């Protein structure tokens, strides 16, 4: 009676088998293998309901409905106790990276962007006050997920974008975001990210230097935001000013940071509103067709027709005549799994140094379920990955073989 | 006045940053300079990986220092440059 009873909210049965079943040793496993096998039902139910409409609110708030339900029930006619939660734990886990016939996992780009709609100063679907609560429970999903890699990048590709153009509710609730990530999945994991946010605040602070030093002597202000390069996943897109005096910027950068390279990302930088949306933030050529705008200084091309095309098609020119106006992501991310590729290799190759530095001779057969235990705080990779791993790294002179009747991997170093 | 003036304004400027490499993940280790190396990653060593220890060479191009360390005590040239290594 116990498959019967757990799968039945009603009722003395319940209470009364918890407690012969708390006194049976073979009781209480069965009680949680059979709520655990209950739940995965339930969960996968709960997120396969929401075929070809996909929406990342509804997808977290089905995992957090189906949490909701078991907490409450196990609470109400269980008891609160590590090994009921678990079970939930486990089978959410097991849960939430999808498994379609038609279609690969697409529930880290559903979390990343749920944080992103949390955040964002539209706060569409949440809102501020509450967003707080919301990212609260997104912790739930967010230990569940198995590719907390790709939910990683995903997420820092949009903060990026997010906070480089504005487009962020709070600065704070951004931080606050990150803090959360990094309880729940690693702060070593989650730093990359810390950091990213870090530049912002801390060139907006270094611009408080940058304008006594641009009052400091004339013929050489404007706000910056340096970006360290290793963590940013945003390039200068391979372009006019608002203000123009950029190489003072880079004068006094260099010369507070004698030990720094760095170089100008013309393409994400945004100036004012209005002359006398009101939109003239972007791409302040100055002169028409759009096309004659490429008669810059000394530029790079690629950029500078990307710019005229985005200028020629936003508000401000209002072919055979022109004139100006009266008044006023899936392909990326899949584009991103390309970087986590470049990511995984390397990862890879730490943690095969590391298993080599624990056993000096291995084969691939001993490999398998070691790396998965090595690498599964970020990633479950592939058997295809792993090889390419330990095929290059024969060549690299990380690995070495001599063996012809067995298999082999002996370290070098 | 008229409406294709595009003025001087307040402007918010972007830049990159990066210790002195074309980095292009630098032949002695496929990381970032930015980053742990390998044996400080497979270790997950306790030192910065922001700068783990970042070393420049008379030419003011930037290393990992324990990689070009090794990297001398076995050949005589630069490594990102193969000329002789100062
Ligand atoms: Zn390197
Ligand atoms: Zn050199």
């Amino acid at each position: 009676e116990c498959h019967n009873i757990i799968r039945q909210e009603k009722k003395n049965d319940m209470a009364n088998m918890y407690v012969l079943l708390r006194a049976v040793s073979t009781g209480l496993p069965h009680m949680i293998q059979e709520l655990q096998n209950h739940i995965h039902d339930e969960g996968l139910r709960a997120t396969s309901n929401l075929t070809q409409e996909n929406m990342p609110t509804l997808f977290v708030e089905s995992v957090l409905e189906v949490h909701g339900k078991f907490v409450q029930l196990i609470n109400t006619v269980l008891n609160g106790d590590q090994h009921f939660m678990s079970a939930l734990d486990k089978a959410l886990t097991s849960v939430v990276n999808y498994r379609e016939p038609k279609s690969v996992c697409k529930a880290p780009e559903l979390l990343a962007k749920y944080c992103d709609n949390l955040l964002k100063k539209s706060a569409k679907g949440m809102t501020e006050n509450e967003v707080e609560d919301r990212l609260t429970s997104f912790i739930t999903v967010f230990k569940y997920i198995d590719d907390k890699d790709v939910f990683q990048k995903f997420y820092a590709r949009m903060l990026a974008k997010r906070l480089i153009h504005g487009l962020s509710m709070s600065m704070d609730s951004e931080e606050a975001m990150i803090n959360k990530l990094k309880q729940a999945c690693g702060y070593e994991f989650t730093s990359k990210l810390h950091r990213m946010y870090t530049d912002m605040s801390v060139s907006a602070d270094l611009n408080n230097k940058f304008n006594n030093f641009i009052k400091n002597q004339d013929t050489v202000s404007f706000q910056i935001y340096v970006l360290q390069a290793g963590a940013w996943p945003l390039t200068q897109a391979p372009p006019q000013e608002l203000e123009k005096s950029v190489q003072m910027f880079e004068l006094f950068y260099s010369q507070h940071f004698s030990g720094r390279k760095l170089t100008w990302l013309h393409y994400l930088c945004t100036g004012e509103v209005k002359m006398n949306v009101a939109m003239v933030t972007t791409y302040q050529m100055a002169v028409v067709s759009y096309k004659e705008l490429q008669d810059s200084t000394q530029m790079n091309e690629k950029e500078l027709t990307k710019t005229i095309k985005s200028l020629l098609d936003v508000k401000m020119i209002n072919e055979s005549s022109f004139s100006l106006n009266m008044n006023f992501t899936p392909q990326e991310m899949e584009q991103t799994r390309s970087a986590v590729d470049e990511d995984r290799k390397m990862y890879l190759q730490a943690a095969i140094v590391r298993i080599m530095k624990a056993r000096k001779v291995l084969r691939h057969n001993a490999l398998i379920q070691e790396v998965i235990s090595q690498s599964r705080a970020r990633f479950n990779p592939s058997i295809s990955m792993i090889k390419k791993c330990i095929e290059v790294l024969i060549d690299k002179q990380y690995i070495e073989r001599s063996q012809a009747s067995a298999d082999e991997y002996s370290y070098v170093a | 006045a008229g409406k294709k003036r595009f003025e001087v304004k307040k402007w918010n400027a972007v830049a990159l940053w990066a210790w002195d490499i074309v980095v292009d993940n630098c032949a002695i280790c496929r990381n970032h300079i930015m980053d742990l190396c390998i044996e400080c990653q497979a270790n997950q060593a306790s030192a910065t990986s922001e700068e783990c220890t970042v070393a420049w060479g008379v030419c003011n191009h930037a290393f990992h220092f324990h990689c070009i360390s090794r990297w001398l005590k076995t050949r005589q040239v630069c490594p990102l440059d193969n000329r002789e290594w100062e």
